[PDB]
């Protein structure tokens, strides 16, 4: 009823819902794609699979469990899910998997046979998946030479180069317990899982802390990937965001609500509250937007991301959103405050409160990794609540006024201006 | 507005140029470069380029014409002079 914490020498962290009719049980590593290298980069995406294989996965199935891993930036995670009388053989699995098992998975066959999987999987996401790809290079140039640069799928140029001993090496290394949190989420008890955990024995790699490194910085700068073959026009924008556990961690998030998302072939979407729909709308200067407010542990961004089909005015998408945004710091209202506090908390709430376990189970364990807690709803909201238009504009005059940006565009993006015509909209001209 | 004669040139989003593909481009923000904080000494090597590969093309024609006119500059000056008194009345009548 407040999320319990416990730890022996392996933290155990659970979640109970009453109202949940599955149960979640996996383990949580505090390292992703932001502890790789330009030349094992992947490697997180390769494990996962590797997790997710057939052979794995029969098993599991056998058993009535169903498998599921995310690869994130600072974190990794390997779920299994059940019926919740069916928690101990997830247990079982999970401990096979990640203590009994190693040259089980980690065989030529099936290494060879997910690294070709992978191979297709990355390329067809550099090859199609537009918005996702120009994501991915916002944070390649925002934070260039930096660990948070590194794509969480991996690159091909290093993929191909990945043998067997490149997993097992990252394995040692980031799977250990000092790592590491099993999490339960869905419909189980604490006492359950601890006791069932403190069933077994063993360490595996005990004491043993992960390996450090150089910390994240943004850089001004700027990625194109100019295709004229392509339909549209793809654009991601952002300055020098918040770190996860920043003391304006919500006033970023809520002044990325204000600007909100737009679908311009949504009818209710075309009547938000949102003046930049006012500017917009008029010539139809976009097929949809995204104001984002992304948190990492050392960095984040806080920008949009747009789609458009109006290839010759780019100049006046970019040029009237980021005029909004020069907004923030002067003349933000009250009710556009208000109302961001209202959806933001909607936000959360459809993030937090989702009835989805795996989902849970993914939020719950990157937390108390990073924090050695989980934040709730409720302390959540009363942050929120408190934010006022000062703290916008005091947010906004050290984020947003005058100050550099990352940007990253693919498609027909001839019309999106040089880098400083944009850069200069940061600002406006005052007496 | 009235029909419009083709060009070679369009504007921004239809340039008139070929389709663009295959080619990335990388650019980083002048307030996170150096202050220009190396102009001489770095930028010295570099320069004399209009010279060292450009000075024949224009240093010959120079030489050429400058000779050209300090020769006929220095005749000119013989001939007024007393000494060039016969040859003035031989190539002036
Ligand atoms: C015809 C001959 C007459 C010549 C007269 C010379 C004109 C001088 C104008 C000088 C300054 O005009 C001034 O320019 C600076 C930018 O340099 C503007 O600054 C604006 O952009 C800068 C740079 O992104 C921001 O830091 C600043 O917060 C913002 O207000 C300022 O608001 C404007 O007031």
């Amino acid at each position: 009823a407040e999320v319990t914490q416990l730890s022996n020498g392996i933290v155990v962290a659970t979640e109970h819902n009453p109202s949940a009719h599955t149960a979640s049980v996996g383990v949580v590593f505090g390292s992703g794609a932001a502890n790789e290298n330009p030349y094992n980069n992947g490697v997180s995406n390769l494990w996962k699979n590797i997790f997710l294989s057939k052979e794995n996965s029969a098993v599991a199935a056998k058993e009535g469990l169903a498998l599921s891993s995310n690869i994130s930036r600072d974190f990794q995670s390997y779920i299994v899910s059940s019926l919740p009388g069916s928690t101990d053989k997830s247990l079982d699995f999970l401990n096979q998997s990640f203590i009994q098992q190693k040259a089980n998975l980690l065989s030529s066959s099936n290494f060879e046979a997910t690294k070709k999987s992978v191979l297709k999987q990355v390329q067809d996401f550099e090859d199609n998946d537009h918005p996702n790809r120009v994501l991915e290079h916002l944070h390649s140039t925002a934070f260039q030479n930096t660990p948070l640069s590194l794509p969480t799928r991996g690159t091909l140029e290093s993929l191909e180069n990945l043998v067997v001993a490149d997993l097992e090496s990252f394995a040692n290394n980031h799977f250990l317990n000092s790592n590491a949190v099993v999490v339960g989420t869905g419909n189980i008890k604490h006492e359950d899982l601890v006791n069932s955990i403190e069933s077994k024995n063993l360490s595996l790699q005990t004491g043993t802390k992960p390996v450090l490194k150089k910390k994240a910085a943004f850089l001004g700068s700027e990625v194109r990937l100019r295709d004229d073959t392509l339909p549209k026009a793809w654009i991601s924008l952002a300055v020098e965001g918040e770190p996860v556990n920043s003391p304006n961690y919500f006033v970023a998030k809520l002044a990325a609500q204000i600007f909100g998302s737009y679908n311009a072939f949504e009818p209710a979407s075309r009547l938000q509250g949102i003046k930049l729909l006012d500017n917009i709308q008029e010539y139809q200067l976009c097929d949809n937007f995204n104001h984002f407010s992304l948190s990492y542990k050392d960095s984040g961004l806080w920008g949009f991301s747009t789609a458009t089909r109006n290839v010759t005015m780019i100049d006046d998408l970019i040029h009237f959103t980021l005029k909004q945004w020069n907004r923030l710091t002067i003349s933000v209202t009250d009710t556009e405050v208000e109302r961001a506090k209202s959806l933001l908390k909607l936000q959360l709430g459809q993030l937090y409160e989702s009835g989805n376990p795996v989902n849970d189970a993914n939020l719950l364990g990157a937390e108390v990794l990073i924090k050695g807690s989980k934040l709730s709803l409720g302390e959540a909201f009363k942050k929120i609540d408190a934010i006022t238009v000062k703290d916008v504009k005091a947010w906004a005059g050290k984020r947003l006024w005058d100050q550099d940006i990352a940007i990253a565009g693919t498609g027909q993006i001839e019309g999106l201006l040089d880098y400083m015509r944009i850069r200069s909209d940061m600002s406006m001209m005052r007496w | 507005g009235p029909p419009s004669g083709k060009t070679y040139m369009g504007w921004w989003g239809h340039m008139g140029g070929p389709k663009q593909k295959g080619i990335t481009s990388y650019a980083v923000s002048p307030y996170a470069q150096k202050p220009l904080q190396g102009i001489f000494h770095n930028a010295v090597f570099n320069s004399f380029r209009r010279f060292k590969s450009q000075f024949l093309y224009v240093l010959i024609p120079a030489g050429i014409y400058w000779y050209w006119w300090k020769n006929g500059n220095e005749y000119n000056e013989f001939l007024y002079s007393k000494a060039g008194r016969e040859e003035l009345e031989r190539v002036n009548v």
